[PDB]
């Protein structure tokens, strides 16, 4: 059985960063490492501990027998986001450690704000969703607070953030505020208001029923 | 070299599933087939594999009995039936390859798993499939747009703009399951504005468990 | 049968070469044909009679045994053909008695290349050949 340990890591570009696979007992050198970047299947780079598979870029580098292990990506980029999982086949079953997902730091980044009002067919169908989109932002951390008519909302929006992006190292995250279309028609002023580390102040976007 | 999993699929408790695992050009040299499955939110399990020259198979514990781990040589097409499906087993499959062998012990082999397929999502549940109901996020430099995928059931769907012609600053979110059981996500994309109103958006929204596909115009609003 | 297969395989040091059990740097006498223990085996084991002729495991009395070399029961009885050759576990040709019927020829059998791979270039051919007062046929592999 293996422990990876952290199981999160966050590095700046161009540095070097140091993952770390635990075995319970010795697996000798039949260990290898696996990338699984977002949304994508895992892609082999090191086996037998240190070699390097093919078409794996050299700044990927293994060590360690026995028990310990250490993958070592040196320059670290953008498009290494991704979680690395080790694996051992020294003996049946094979098994695989809990994963290492490392996240690539970038300067602060403001989102770029974007309201969405319910489509009239949507809304014809006696619900309505408002989408507020909080498009490429760094750090993942943002607060999104709903107003209809300036009163704060609680309790009916649910928010999905994106994996860290493989070439910009951002992040979006959609929030939905959904709503009856009776309750939609009470109101008139539909606001999100998002505070994140690279706004001054929050941000407003916001919409009039109707227009 | 591509390992190509056949689509996604909805199974009831106690059902079987059968997942197949096809090679893109011709079939290559490998010595042994394996499954491995990743649960929505978690890490990487052992499914089972086998060695086709020798006919031999190795299961996990969790599996022993209900799995049956297949490979064609002569059309390069393997295949894991898994049997007795509980809920526990909602997971993505993954059809893997090994080349080079590192060590045998009577009779299976066991190495590096060398080539992966794109997995096949498994989802298990006693409730009702849905297809989505498709939405336009109208747009208001650079403008945001997009399309509102609500309430279907299982998990996946894909989203592609302009059929696959437009794949820049595309973001398609991951589902969030709402308090009524169903899914629902968006997908977005950041465009010229001044290509509002005079280039065409469409999303295409497809959802394999209820063959639903839906194509939906983007367009301002008037 | 297949599972009478001794499968006691381990690439160690020389790495890649357990590939050729499944597809595809360049002399003193060997010692006679014994009893050898199974756990030291890789792969199928080879006589020449001087035609290619499989041994599966058995126990040390002959009776067959299934078990794919696992056991230390499980041996290859090789005392009798002309000569035997194998892998051993860590991808070392073994031999008892190659099985060269000539020079520049040998006997030509699913595994040579796993065993021999510098005849690997050799071309096969239909021979013929006396050995003691007996005909055989077979196909060998010529420089
Ligand atoms: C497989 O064959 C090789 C070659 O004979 C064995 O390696 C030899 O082992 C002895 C005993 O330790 C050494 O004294 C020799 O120097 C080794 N020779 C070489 C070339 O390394 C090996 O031990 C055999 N493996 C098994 C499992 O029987
Ligand atoms: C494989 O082994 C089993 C038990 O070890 C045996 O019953 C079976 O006959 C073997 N198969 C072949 C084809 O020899
Ligand atoms: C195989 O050999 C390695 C060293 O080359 C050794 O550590 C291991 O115990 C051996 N047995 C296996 C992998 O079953
Ligand atoms: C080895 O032999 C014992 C009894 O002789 C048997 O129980 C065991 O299953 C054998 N090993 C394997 C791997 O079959």
């Amino acid at each position: 059985e293996l422990t990876q340990s952290p199981a999160t890591l966050s590095v700046s570009p161009g540095e070097r960063a140091t993952l770390s696979c635990r075995a319970s007992q010795s697996v000798s050198s039949n260990l290898a490492w696996y990338q699984q970047k977002p949304g994508q299947a895992p892609r082999l780079l090191i086996y037998g501990a240190s070699t390097r598979a093919t078409g794996i870029p050299a700044r990927f580098s293994g060590s360690g027998s026995g028990t310990e292990f250490t993958l070592t990506v040196s320059r670290l980029e953008p498009e290494d986001s991704a979680v690395y999982f080790c694996q051992q086949y020294y003996r049946s079953p094979l098994t695989f450690g809990g994963g290492t997902k490392v996240e690539i730091k970038r300067t602060v980044a403001a989102p770029s704000v974007f309201i969405f009002p319910p489509s009239d067919e949507q809304l014809k169908s006696g619900t309505a969703s408002v989408v507020c989109l909080l498009n490429n932002f760094y750090p993942r951390e943002a607060k999104v607070q709903w107003k209809v008519d300036n009163a704060l909302q609680s309790g009916n929006s649910q928010e999905s953030v994106t994996e860290q992006d493989s070439k910009d190292s951002t992040y979006s995250l959609s929030s939905t505020l959904t709503l009856s279309k009776a309750d939609y028609e009470k109101h008139k002023v539909y606001a999100c208001e998002v505070t994140h580390q690279g706004l001054s102040s929050p941000v407003t976007k916001s919409f009039n029923r109707g227009e | 070299q591509l390992l190509e999993q056949s689509g996604a699929e909805v199974k009831k408790p106690g059902s079987s599933v059968k997942v197949s695992c096809e090679t893109s050009g011709g079939t290559f040299d490998n010595y042994a087939l394996n499954w491995v499955r990743q649960a929505p939110g978690q890490g990487l399990e052992w499914i089972g594999g086998v060695v086709p020259l020798f006919g031999t198979t190795r299961n996990a514990q969790k599996f022993q009995g209900r799995v049956t781990i297949s490979d064609d040589k002569s059309t390069g097409t393997g295949h894991m039936e898994l049997r007795s499906l509980r809920s526990e087993d909602t997971a993505v499959y993954y059809c893997v390859r090994s080349v080079t062998p590192r060590y045998c012990g009577g009779g299976f082999c066991y190495g590096e798993f060398d080539y992966w397929g794109q997995g096949t999502l498994v989802t298990v549940s006693s409730a009702s499939t849905k297809g989505p109901s498709v939405f336009p996020l109208a747009p208001s430099g650079t403008a945001a747009l997009g399309c509102l995928v609500k309430d279907y059931f299982p998990e996946p769907v894909t989203v592609s703009w302009n059929s696959g012609a437009l794949t820049s600053g595309v973001h398609t979110f991951p589902a969030v399951l709402q308090s009524s059981g169903l899914y629902s996500l968006s997908s977005v994309v950041t465009v010229p504005s001044s290509s509002l109103g005079t280039q065409t958006y469409i999303c295409n929204v497809n959802h394999k468990p209820s063959n639903t596909k839906v194509d939906k115009k983007v367009e301002p609003k008037s | 049968h297949i599972n009478s297969t001794a499968l006691n395989c381990n690439e160690s040091l020389n790495t890649g070469w357990l590939a050729g059990l499944f597809y595809q740097g360049c002399p003193h006498y060997p010692r006679p044909c014994g009893i050898v223990p199974a756990k030291s085996v890789c792969g199928p084991v080879y006589c020449f009679t001087p035609s290619p002729v499989v041994v599966g495991t058995t126990d040390r009395s002959g009776a067959p045994t299934y078990s794919w070399g696992a056991n230390d029961t499980d041996v290859f009885v090789l005392n009798n053909w002309f000569g035997c050759t194998w892998m051993n576990s860590t991808g070392f040709t073994k031999v008892c008695g190659g099985p060269w019927i000539t020079p520049r020829c040998m006997v030509d059998y699913p595994y040579r290349l796993w065993h021999y791979p510098c005849t690997i270039n050799y071309t096969i051919f239909k021979v013929r050949m006396y050995v003691g007062g007996v005909e055989h046929r077979l196909e060998a592999a010529c420089n």
